Protein backbone atom coordinates (compact mmCIF):
# COMPACT_ATOMS: atom_id res chain seq x y z
CA UNK A 1 0.00 0.00 0.00
CA UNK A 2 1.10 3.77 -0.61
CA UNK A 3 2.42 5.07 2.41
CA UNK A 4 2.88 8.69 1.38
CA UNK A 5 0.82 11.51 2.48
CA UNK A 6 0.31 14.41 0.54
CA UNK A 7 -2.03 17.31 0.28
CA UNK A 8 -5.17 16.68 1.63
CA UNK A 9 -4.36 13.24 2.50
CA UNK A 10 -1.76 14.55 4.75
CA UNK A 11 -4.43 16.94 6.53
CA UNK A 12 -6.34 14.41 6.97
CA UNK A 13 -3.75 12.18 8.41
CA UNK A 14 -2.49 15.51 10.85
CA UNK A 15 -6.03 15.98 12.27
CA UNK A 16 -6.17 11.94 13.07
CA UNK A 17 -2.70 11.62 14.93
CA UNK A 18 -2.90 15.33 16.19
CA UNK A 19 -6.49 15.96 17.31
CA UNK A 20 -6.78 19.60 17.48
CA UNK A 21 -4.51 20.29 14.28
CA UNK A 22 -1.08 20.74 14.64
CA UNK A 23 1.07 23.77 13.35
CA UNK A 24 1.33 24.18 9.15
CA UNK A 25 5.32 23.54 9.31
CA UNK B 1 9.76 20.02 5.65
CA UNK B 2 5.94 17.88 6.49
CA UNK B 3 5.64 17.84 2.95
CA UNK B 4 9.37 16.20 1.90
CA UNK B 5 9.09 13.83 4.71
CA UNK B 6 6.14 12.71 4.62
CA UNK B 7 4.65 13.17 0.84
CA UNK B 8 8.49 13.04 -0.71
CA UNK B 9 9.83 10.33 1.34
CA UNK B 10 7.80 8.13 3.65
CA UNK B 11 6.85 9.36 7.81
CA UNK B 12 6.18 7.26 10.69
CA UNK B 13 3.83 8.34 13.24
CA UNK B 14 6.00 9.59 16.05
CA UNK B 15 7.41 12.04 13.17
CA UNK B 16 3.88 13.04 12.06
CA UNK B 17 3.40 13.73 15.76
CA UNK B 18 6.60 16.20 15.88
CA UNK B 19 4.13 18.61 14.00
CA UNK B 20 1.11 18.62 16.30
CA UNK B 21 -0.07 21.66 18.16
Amino acid sequence: VNQHLCGSHLVEALYLVCGERGFFP
Amino acid sequence: GIVEQCCTSICSLYQLENYCN
